[PDB]
């Protein structure tokens, strides 16, 4: 099990880049397989194109990730993430999350700002931008607030009174974190790739729409008939006309089953796509020296 | 008469120095062959538990090349074939019967013809020319008919990696499939193994696009099903999206014809990953020749077989 | 056969394979020569391999 | 020599004793009771012990397992 | 390398301790060492309801570990790598299969709560070990818990709409490689609702999405296949709601979608290779 693997350079890494990347050391970076360019993830997130945070999400979880352990001049060393491994990481990232609960942490693109995790290479004519590293329901929320802005920047746009365009970023807005909040960048087109994850998406909602489990509804009907309970609090007390129209049948043992069942495999398919880029399960998480433990999960 | 850029001496002696210790003895044949293995078991502890130099130079002299976990099914002799290759991924059908003393298990030439039953080129005639009846597997499986009615054929198929071991007998004939870990060699020694997967239901994902995992997909094709094997270097979790798409331009093109009714036939196949081979090592194509003709067949060396689970494309 | 009223430049790479010719003067370079260290790589059950 | 049948619902290809017992009609049927002429009118067994006793007189003639009783496709 | 982990217990122990630990030395627990917390004696504590997705979310945070021995004072115990197999047996209150499964999952008890927790007087510990069931056997007992107590509380609300007995021919019976068992009856009324505002909030969402995403590529034959199926009921009402309030509906249902999406998917997945009938037990790996 060979870990330490260099990347040599074909130019000299000058002092102004030497006391960065030393600052930057125990974050994590993705491989190509070295070369001086593809190692990295300005490859795939330039300058010209739009930040779509879904190819570059797709160069994430397609190929794997290495730790960044020391940099020499004119050539520098990574470290691979082989499963059954323990790795430390250090938190070197500049919007910071304190990992308290110690969840399993995960990789993501720099969608909080290119500037925070790049680094310039004035060596040789290529630019690195570091991948962000945080806590899971951080990172699903982010993916799902992303692609809520691909999907709503369109829509918000195609009206002829776009009194608000502006809405939706403050509505989705920042991050939602307690201790503090932390605002995002927000991509007007979400490109070809963001488009056919929608696509996927959007097929894979409208087949788990054709069967809907009636038995629900007459529970969420009882619940607005009772009080209104404070997971209720999105209906203020308010029967929609679809949920209104859906329940005019009767409520029977036989559709439920074969509707669940389609519903456990649709939803295990579901978190097949949303098991998305590589985690880290982590244990063992010591706050005093920033370091969390983990394994390849 | 010169010197080179390196000194036998130390190499001779790093070597020495990085050598694994040789593995413990213990005679049982004479005490006093006895005496002295029990003696170097003692000082051993000794030397590896007291708290001294002694403890972390034998714990930095250890490596850790562990085993890998073997599956030793019991098949019908009759419902197998012994002439076929050995690194054969087989499949075990899920046997609902416990009055059942065996099991079956199934070779990609034997749901070949299951699928070519329940509905080509040369390897359907050589499915054909191995396995002589589709009538001895298609009543082998109780439900074949009703089951892909409902598609649930793909969690009834758990596959079991490739086949190493594989006795001949007349009845009830034992096979031992390696199921986690490194495919190697178990009764016969551990020397070197192959992945034999047949070439027409073998296409490489990459080249369509145009390390090494390899993945297992069932299609349920409008007429009767298909398995195909899938070969990318691509990523753990971003292999539905790219086979949807591969997937895309037969499923509408042939679903126009159908309408499912007392819902089921929603799932148009299933995808397990078999596991991962190295990246230095590609897929060299050599023959499979049965005592009829020959076959193209994909020899896969130094696999890693994790079998995942079946999901739906 | 008649011609198509446009003329056309046909462009054409080829590869030739050469037999170059290295001339080089008396101590250029200064290599260093390092000594060498062994290591271990994955040790399958057959072979330990360094 | 003389009789080519004593049990004609049984014993033809497609006939009551066969519909009932053999797997080619039995699909919908729970399969973890346990039925014992399984074992008698199951073709596909049948085929299997003949070409199984045929290999292994043959084996025995060419040199120089969970049940015995079950070899002679018999009962008692 | 020793995966093993040591546990001393506070006080001394005494006879049906050692008779249940032999009961429960193939099961499994799963882990943070410190004596109070060591598996799911955090959650099955009765001062708070035992909920499943705390429960679950905790299970899927810590780690799994295999107990080995108790002797005194001492709980010898090893943990879950990804890496070497280990050896498990069934050892579970519910009884119910290993024919071959090359899927496994670990679920917390559903069938009963004091079935699986574990009583000391002297130590008030309440250990507990999460049912490890196979993955058909999981859905199809998820299923018919889920659908089970909707109907309860459906009956609680309107009791004129559905019936008990109609629904424990069906709902109480899973059935499984030729095996039929048999299983009957908070934490899956919440499991419930969560589903029911995703079912619920799945309508608008749907006819939101594909009315996004419906005219992309302008002449699709998989965009137009997936669009001629579903529901005419279902495509009217969307443009009358406000936006605000759309999009919190739409970040709500995405939140709970993927936490059931994860729920739904087994969790700790387990996988055996090679199942001995007679001795109890299987090889398994971490999946």
């Amino acid at each position: 099990m060979d870990l330490k693997v260099v990347v040599s350079l074909s130019s000299r890494l000058y002092t102004d880049e030497i006391a960065k990347m030393q600052q930057r050391i125990g974050c994590i970076l993705p491989l190509a397989s070295q070369n001086v360019q593809g190692l990295g993830l300005g490859q795939v997130y330039s300058l010209e194109t739009v930040p779509d945070y879904v190819s570059m999400y797709n160069y994430l979880s397609d190929c794997t990730l290495a730790v960044l352990d020391e940099v020499s001049v004119d050539s520098l060393i990574l470290t691979k993430i082989v499963p059954g491994q323990t790795y430390a990481i250090k938190n070197k990232y500049q919007p910071f999350f304190q990992w308290h609960g110690t969840g399993s942490l995960s990789v993501m693109p720099p969608v909080f700002g290119r500037e925070h995790a790049t680094v310039k290479l004035e060596s040789n004519d290529v630019d690195i931008v570091f991948p962000m590293v945080l806590p899971t329901p951080i990172a699903e929320e982010v993916l799902q607030k992303i692609l809520l802005f691909n999907v709503y920047s369109r829509v918000v746009m195609q009206a002829p009174g776009n009194a608000d365009m502006l809405d939706v970023h403050m509505h989705l807005g920042s991050v939602s974190y307690l201790g503090h909040h932390y605002e995002l960048a927000l991509p007007e087109v979400p490109g070809p790739l963001g488009l056919a994850l929608l696509d996927n998406l959007s097929l894979y909602f409208c087949i788990m729409v054709t069967l809907l489990p009636r038995a629900s509804m007459r529970l969420v009907r009882g619940l607005i008939r009772h009080e209104h309970h404070d997971l209720l609090n999105l209906f203020q007390e308010m029967v929609p006309d679809e949920i209104a129209r859906i329940d005019l049948d009767d409520l029977s043992v036989a559709d439920d089953l074969s509707r669940m069942r389609v519903m456990m495999t649709y939803l295990q398919s579901l978190a097949s796509l949303f098991n998305l880029g590589p985690r880290l399960a982590t244990a063992a998480y010591s706050q005093e020296t920033l370091t969390a433990t983990c394994w390849l999960r | 008469k010169v010197q080179g850029s390196v000194d036998r001496r130390r190499l001779q002696r790093r070597i020495a120095g990085l050598l694994p210790p040789p593995a413990r003895r213990l005679n049982i044949s004479r005490g006093s062959e006895f005496t002295r293995d029990v003696r170097g078991l003692v000082e051993e502890h000794a030397q590896a538990s007291s708290l001294s130099a002694a403890a972390v130079w034998r714990a930095g002299l250890l490596a850790p090349w562990r085993p890998p976990v073997f599956g030793d099914f019991l098949i019908h002799a009759s419902s197998f074939n012994n002439a076929e290759a050995t690194g054969t991924p087989l499949f075990q059908f899920k046997q609902s019967d416990p009055f059942s003393g065996v099991d079956a298990v199934f070779t990609p030439l034997s749901l070949f013809i299951l699928m070519n039953h329940g509905r080509g080129g040369g390897l359907t005639r050589m499915a054909n020319l191995l396995y002589d009846s589709p009538a001895t597997l298609a009543d082998l499986v109780p439900d074949f008919g009703r089951l892909v009615a409902d598609r649930r054929f793909h969690n009834f198929i758990t596959p079991v990696g490739p086949l190493v071991e594989n006795i001949k007998s007349t009845y009830l004939n034992k096979i031992t499939t390696v199921v986690h870990g490194p495919v190697v060699s178990k009764a016969i020694p551990r020397s070197t193994v192959k992945v034999t997967v047949p070439q027409e239901a073998f296409v490489d994902l990459d080249a369509w696009l145009s390390d090494a995992r390899l993945y297992v997909a069932l299609t349920y094709e409008e007429a009767g099903p298909r398995f195909t094997f899938f070969q990318s270097s691509r990523g753990h979790c971003q292999i539905m999206n790219i086979l949807r798409i591969y997937y895309s331009p037969s499923i509408m093109h042939r679903y126009a014809v159908v309408q499912p009714l007392h819902i089921e036939e929603l799932t148009f196949g299933a995808v397990a990953c078999l596991g991962t081979f190295s990246a230095t090592d590609g897929w060299r194509r050599s023959a499979f020749n049965y005592r009829g003709s020959s076959l193209p067949v994909v020899e896969i060396d130094s696999f890693y077989s994790n079998v995942s689970d079946w999901e739906v494309i | 056969k008649i011609h198509p009223g446009v003329a056309m430049t046909v462009v054409r790479t080829d590869e030739i394979l050469s037999e170059n010719i290295l001339f080089s003067s008396r101590a250029s370079t200064s290599m260093f020569i390092g000594t060498p260290n062994v290591s271990r790589r994955e040790a399958r059950v057959d072979a330990v391999t360094f | 020599e003389y009789r080519s049948t004593v049990n004609p619902w049984a014993s033809q290809l497609g006939s009551l004793g066969d519909i009932m017992y053999n797997s080619s009609y039995r699909q919908t049927a729970v399969p973890g009771l346990y039925s014992p002429c399984r074992a008698f009118f199951n073709k596909e067994e049948l085929l299997r012990n003949n070409r199984g006793l045929y290999n292994m007189v043959n084996e025995y003639s060419q040199r120089l397992l969970e049940q015995p009783c079950s070899f002679l496709q018999e009962a008692f």
